[PDB]
């Protein structure tokens, strides 16, 4: 029912800096139906930027909302994203909640960006109640401390390593592995 | 909480290893050869490594992409040595969790043991 979008910025925010907000990024996104969603502007940076005291606010802010939302997507540079995720990972052993990182290789101003897809992605986990820290993208979600950045200029940037892809939007559905 | 991550490659000495713990670095992650590679002659790395083990935590993942790290079967030398293996950890994981571990704790008998158990399912163990 309800969900929590934490923006850091990232090339889905540009016009790497996060010019646009977050709820701004959903919106030129395409995700339109979305009022029972709420939204903060924790970072607006290039992610090539992301220190670790960066990572103790967004899980100092990720505790403040875990018993407040259903679900919580924090978007992000896509270079970091896998450290962020990691990190989050072990500072919120075991969270109540699906807690879904993801980003874009292309800005979503752009009309090939793969933003859209992410997006939807990360809703219809977040939405899904199977707790966790998580990474979406191209369609797949991947357990947040089994994820890696493994193309620079593919669609298809993240894997999970030595793990198994954790669900996939197909269509409007999500099929868990 | 500040940590090293260096991958080993042919012609690499101990030297920049004394070095960052002479730099008040926390913490060093070697990406090694395949399952866990650690050069024992023609190389003081096994050597100073065996020094520095017992002062910070040094950590072993490879440089490959897919399959942990397995120093029990090179290996069993290195953990000899102090070296801490990551397992099937990821890099991102691997560098993230000695972090985490290293504001809580500076004991390397301690880092070892919690580098080596399963927290949040980054690791097989």
């Amino acid at each position: 029912m309800k969900i929590l979008l934490i923006g850091m910025g990232g090339t889905i925010a540009s016009v790497y800096e996060a010019s646009l907000s977050v709820k701004e990024v959903l919106d030129i996104a395409g995700i339109k139906d979305c009022e029972d969603c709420d939204f903060l502007d924790l970072k607006n940076v290039d992610s090539t930027l992301i220190q670790p005291e960066d990572w103790v606010d967004l899980a100092e802010t990720l505790y403040k909302n875990v018993k407040k939302y259903d679900g919580i997507i924090v978007t992000h540079g896509t270079d970091t994203l896998a450290y962020t995720s990691s990190m989050i990972s072990f500072m919120l052993r075991n969270p109540p909640i699906p807690i879904v990182f993801t980003g874009s290789m292309i800005p979503a101003t752009e009309e090939n960006s793969d933003a859209p897809l992410n997006l939807q992605t990360a809703i219809k986990f977040a939405t899904s109640g199977i707790r966790g820290v998580y990474v979406a993208f191209n369609g797949k979600v991947m357990l947040g401390v089994r994820t890696s950045k493994v193309r620079t200029m593919s669609r298809d940037a993240f894997e999970s390593i030595n793990y198994p892809i954790i669900a996939e939007l197909r269509g409007e559905d999500l099929v868990v592995n | 909480m500040a940590v090293l991550v260096i991958k080993l490659i042919p012609g690499l000495s101990g030297d920049i290893f004394r070095a960052a713990v002479e730099l008040g670095y926390r913490g060093i992650v070697i990406e090694g050869y395949g399952a866990g590679g650690i050069p024992y002659r023609g190389s003081d790395l096994l050597q100073t490594i065996e020094e520095l083990s017992k002062e910070i935590p040094i950590v072993m993942t490879t440089q490959a992409m897919y399959d942990g790290v397995d120093l029990t079967r090179v290996g069993r030398l290195a953990l000899r040595a102090g070296v801490i293996p990551a397992g099937d950890m990821t890099k991102e994981a691997t560098v993230t969790k000695l972090m985490w571990i290293l504001g809580h704790t500076n004991n390397v008998e301690e880092i070892k043991v919690l580098m080596r158990k399963n927290l949040v399912g980054e690791l097989r163990d």
